[PDB]
């Protein structure tokens, strides 16, 4: 007891963690919340922290696995610790979105061209109830106009037929005319 | 197959740069949210760090590569389009040009 | 003394939008002549700004408001009616708030343990907010302040704006003034706010209430409440990424939301404020994530860290035990009490981290 | 402030403890420099030194550089229990129980954190070192604010603002800087000049 401290008694724990994909046997003390879907939210399910929005599915995990990989090594579904259900997840980004403009100095007016959509799951596909008004007017309205090419919101589409300014694709042009609108047209040969 | 592994030649590169994102680059690990979710923020930087490093090089490679493709098949289109404008609106004397 | 007004209208807020205003400066690094994407918790373009005012009818405005992430309060009146800010938990002596008064000079800063009465209001002559402060540390008077009641008639000619912002246990308060002439609405335009002033509060800011004054006066022997047209707005700021352009004096000329329209994002991420004519691709900018999710699974058995810790004897270093711990929860803060660790090392993961994190086979050595 | 031995290691960004926890915690991105010390025969003495307090318990973490002073009971159970000390509901702060004659985990220590800012900002707290002289028109190493670079010094005039000390450019190179003793705007122009074939 009256030794020096270099030499008094002391105790090691030395502790081991894993972290594999079985099922959790010891967790923390951060207490559970409430699932909700269809909404682009940060999740943490079995200390896996992400980011996107969750669907129901059924991907048929095995019984003693908790997330499911693709090829990019990206988590494609987890599993509800809780409800044992297997979730599915999205990523909230929609890169593949196109802006279809005149020049700055000409309007504040675009279109917005959605790229291999199909214009009815317009708004879960870009989660149009997230954003703020000004985007949820590009999302639905009586301007949409379905094309090869996806489906474009903001100009109308004329049955005539010019040589084009702003190539749009699939043989779909645009061109800002006259009050003064954007329109959408086939391009003429 | 001149045409044919010319598509075999693009939907390759794609399929190389997603395969690629399962790279550590010397990370601990490949998955963003393995390193976020177990790491802080002054710890997880600098591996972070590495996975944007090598991911902007891959990126970088992929678009070199399709840049040096493109310069190949305008030769080729400035070829087809010689051989159209020569052979198919004329009559070209050139020998072995067009058959 | 405090007196809890009686008489007094509803309070009805109205609405309005942040058309282009709000924007200030996130970090102190001081670059000219350059557009830079800034990532930080800024006031959205058009947002939702709710709206109170003081009119005598005989309706004041001094409610409870929410302070997450900033705030930015916009003050537009005649006579200097707002004159204080309330900032705080539960604004109350159990707990430490922040309280910037100013009178006729200069300014009142002091972040101590007021027990601010129901009600508070500023007496106003030709005070009762609080009943008394105790045991606090900070104190700050130095900044200036135009303070006078009087010319109490005409439409407003002075509009003050403020960001405030609790990060790093620092008050961060932006300020701008500009002279307008408006009918009681919010004038559009664009905003850039300097920064004013950093108070070193390191107080938890979680809501808070403005300050109004009254004019009781000697010619009102009914306890006249009149008061003075006077009107503000405060906005919520956001998690967003803005587009600032810094001029040769390092001041934020122009800004872009890059989450308001198609045209904005596409103009973010072009890196110029003219977009030209045709069809550009665009990345993400629009969908932010608001919730947050987590889920474990439902175990509640307290681990037994009383045995592998605080055990009568342990194994010799040659023979080191081998403990498998399982079916847990593991909380390292009921070791506290009692044990203080000389050393707590972690590889592979970080200490701060392993209260959201779920193992599979912890084992225990000792 | 003053904790004893065991917890001085939890003065560290990215930490965790009780004094990390629920007393004071650095940011993750700290600029500045910690400093401690034993302290014993100062902060103790004999019979006991209870006048130090740490917090042993608390509803949440502590966000960085905030401060916790309020005194209110803990409730730890499940009955509010009407804010009284008793069962499953405790007082939050605890006296440290320093001795002359305790061990060096138990020992006081003394710990000062220095916070730092280095901004475009006229220097308030400098360095022990001497000013030198300064020349101009020639290929010299300067240290002007504690800006080592190097380079040729010319007198010019690009009116900076007054809380000002240096002035950038494009490339994010010292454009020029501000003499801290004159107050004259110098000019910093590279030695080098590739361009010569
Ligand atoms: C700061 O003050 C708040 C006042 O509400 C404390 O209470 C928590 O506030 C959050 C706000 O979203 C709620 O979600 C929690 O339910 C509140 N209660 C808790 C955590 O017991 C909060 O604890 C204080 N401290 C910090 C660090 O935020
Ligand atoms: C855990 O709790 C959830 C709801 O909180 C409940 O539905 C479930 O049955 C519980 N038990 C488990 C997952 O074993
Ligand atoms: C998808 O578009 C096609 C048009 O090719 C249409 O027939 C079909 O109904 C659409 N799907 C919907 C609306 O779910
Ligand atoms: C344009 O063509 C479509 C194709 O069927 C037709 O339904 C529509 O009425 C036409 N609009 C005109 C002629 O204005
Ligand atoms: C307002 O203050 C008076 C002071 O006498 C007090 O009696 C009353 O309860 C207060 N109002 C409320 C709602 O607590
Ligand atoms: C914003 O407010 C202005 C005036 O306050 C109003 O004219 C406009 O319609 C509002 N909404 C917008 C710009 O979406
Ligand atoms: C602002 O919020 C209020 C809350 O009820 C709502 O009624 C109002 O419509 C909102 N304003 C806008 C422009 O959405
Ligand atoms: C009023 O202002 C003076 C300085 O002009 C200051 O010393 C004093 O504390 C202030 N008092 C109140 C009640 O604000
Ligand atoms: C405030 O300071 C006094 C000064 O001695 C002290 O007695 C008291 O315990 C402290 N705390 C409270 C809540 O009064
Ligand atoms: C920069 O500030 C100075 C003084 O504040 C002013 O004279 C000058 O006009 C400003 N520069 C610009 C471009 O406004
Ligand atoms: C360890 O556990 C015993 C009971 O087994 C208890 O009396 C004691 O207070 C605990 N703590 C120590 C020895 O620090
Ligand atoms: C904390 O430790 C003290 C040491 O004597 C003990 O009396 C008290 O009961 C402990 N509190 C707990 C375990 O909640
Ligand atoms: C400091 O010393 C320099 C010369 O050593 C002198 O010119 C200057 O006036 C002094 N004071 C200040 C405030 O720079």
């Amino acid at each position: 007891p009256t030794n020096g401290v270099g030499y008094q008694p002391y105790r090691v724990v030395v502790l081991s963690f894993e972290l594999l994909n079985a099922p959790a046997t010891v967790c923390g003390p951060k207490k559970s919340t409430n699932l909700i879907k269809n909404k682009c939210v940060n999740f943490n399910f079995n200390g896996l922290t992400g980011t996107g929005v969750l669907t129901e599915s059924n991907k048929k995990f095995l019984p003693f696995q908790q997330f499911g990989r693709d090829i990019a090594d990206t988590t494609d579904a987890v599993r509800d610790p809780q409800t044992l259900e297997i979730l599915d997840i999205t990523p909230c980004s929609f890169g593949g979105v196109s802006v279809i403009t005149p020049g700055t100095n000409a309007s504040n007016q675009v279109a917005v061209l959605y790229q291999d959509v199909n214009c009815t799951e317009v708004p879960v596909a870009i989660h149009a109830d997230q954003l703020t008004p000004t985007w949820r007017v590009y999302s639905t309205g009586s301007n949409v106009f379905q094309t090869r090419a996806g489906c474009l919101i903001g100009a109308e589409h004329v049955n005539n037929s010019y040589e084009c300014d702003i190539p749009i694709g699939a043989g779909i042009c645009a061109s800002y005319q006259t009050s003064q609108s954007i329109i959408a047209y086939t391009m003429s040969l | 197959g001149k045409l044919q592994d010319v598509v075999n030649q693009n939907a390759q590169a794609l399929n190389t740069l997603v395969k690629q994102l399962s790279s550590n680059f010397g990370a601990i690990s490949s998955v963003l949210n393995d390193i976020l979710s177990r790491l802080d923020k002054v710890e997880a930087e600098v591996q972070i760090d590495r996975l944007i490093t090598g991911r902007l090089q891959s990126l970088q490679t992929y678009v070199t590569q399709q840049l040096i493709r493109a310069a190949e098949i305008r030769a080729s289109a400035n070829l087809a389009a010689t051989k159209m404008s020569e052979c198919v609106l004329g009559q070209s004397k050139r020998v072995d040009f067009c058959g | 003394q405090c007196v809890n007004l009686t008489g007094r209208a509803t309070i009805q807020p109205s609405f309005t939008n942040s058309s282009h205003r709000g924007v200030y400066y996130p970090d102190t690094i001081f670059r000219s002549n350059s557009l830079v994407l800034s990532q930080g918790y800024f006031l959205p373009f058009y947002s939702n700004i709710s709206w109170y005012y003081a009119l005598t009818e005989k309706r004041v405005d001094n409610p409870i408001l929410d302070f997450k992430d900033g705030i930015y309060f916009a003050a537009t009146e005649k006579s200097n009616i707002v004159r204080g800010w309330i900032f705080g938990t539960t604004l109350d002596n159990t707990s430490q708030s922040l309280l910037i008064v100013n009178n006729a000079t200069n300014v009142i800063i002091k972040v101590c343990n007021f027990q601010f009465c129901y009600d508070p209001y500023l007496s106003g002559y030709f005070f009762a907010v609080y009943s008394s402060y105790a045991n606090c540390t900070f104190e700050y008077v130095s900044k200036p302040f135009m303070l006078d009641i009087s010319g109490k008639s005409g439409l407003f000619d002075t509009l003050r704006e403020f960001v405030f912002r609790n990060v790093d246990g620092y008050f961060k308060i932006y300020s701008k003034y500009s002279p307008v002439n408006v009918n009681s609405n919010l004038p559009s335009g664009f905003s850039a706010l300097e920064p004013l002033v950093e108070l070193p509060a390191g107080i938890n800011i979680t809501r808070f209430r403005t300050l109004l004054t009254i004019h009781r006066g000697d010619p009102m022997p009914n306890n006249g409440w009149t008061v003075f047209s006077a009107a503000y707005y405060v906005g919520y700021l956001a998690p967003r990424t803005f587009m600032l352009k810094y001029n040769e004096n390092g001041t934020i000329t122009d800004a872009v939301d890059c989450s308001l329209d198609p045209l904005s994002e596409a103009k973010c991420t072009l890196k110029s404020f003219t977009v030209e004519k045709g069809i550009y691709q665009t990345s993400n900018f629009r969908v932010q994530p608001t919730d947050s999710i987590v889920r474990f699974p439902n175990i509640t058995n307290l681990c037994p860290f009383g045995e592998v810790f605080n055990a009568t004897t342990f194994a010799s270093v040659y023979a080191w035990n081998r403990k498998r711990i399982s079916n847990c929860v593991a909380d390292y803060s009921v070791l506290y009490n009692s044990t203080s660790f000389s050393t707590f090392k972690c590889y592979g993961v970080s200490p701060t981290k392993l209260n959201d994190l779920c193992f599979t086979n912890v084992y225990a050595d000792s | 402030f003053v904790v004893r031995g065991d917890e001085v290691r939890q003065i560290a960004p990215g930490q965790t403890g009780k004094i990390a926890d629920y007393n004071y915690k650095l940011p993750d991105d700290f600029t500045g420099c910690v400093i401690a010390w034993n302290s014993n025969n100062l902060d103790s003495k004999v019979g006991g030194n209870y006048n130090y307090l740490y917090r042993l318990f608390r509803k949440s973490n502590l966000k960085p550089f905030e401060r916790d002073i309020s005194t209110e009971i803990y409730q730890a159970g499940s009955t509010p229990c009407n804010g009284v000390e008793g069962f499953n509901c405790y007082f939050p702060l605890k006296s440290y129980g320093f001795h002359p004659t305790n061990g060096v985990g138990y020992q006081p220590y003394r710990v000062v954190v220095l916070s730092f800012e280095l901004l475009n900002a006229p220097a308030t707290v400098c360095g022990p070192k001497k000013s030198t002289n300064l020349i101009k028109n020639k290929c010299v190493n300067f240290n002007f604010n504690g800006l080592t670079g190097t380079g040729v010094l010319t007198e010019s005039n690009k009116k900076f603002l007054p809380f000002q000390q240096f002035g950038r450019d494009i490339a994010d190179t010292t454009d020029a800087v501000r003499d801290p003793q004159t107050l004259e705007i110098l000019d910093i122009t590279p030695c080098s000049f590739g361009g010569v074939s």
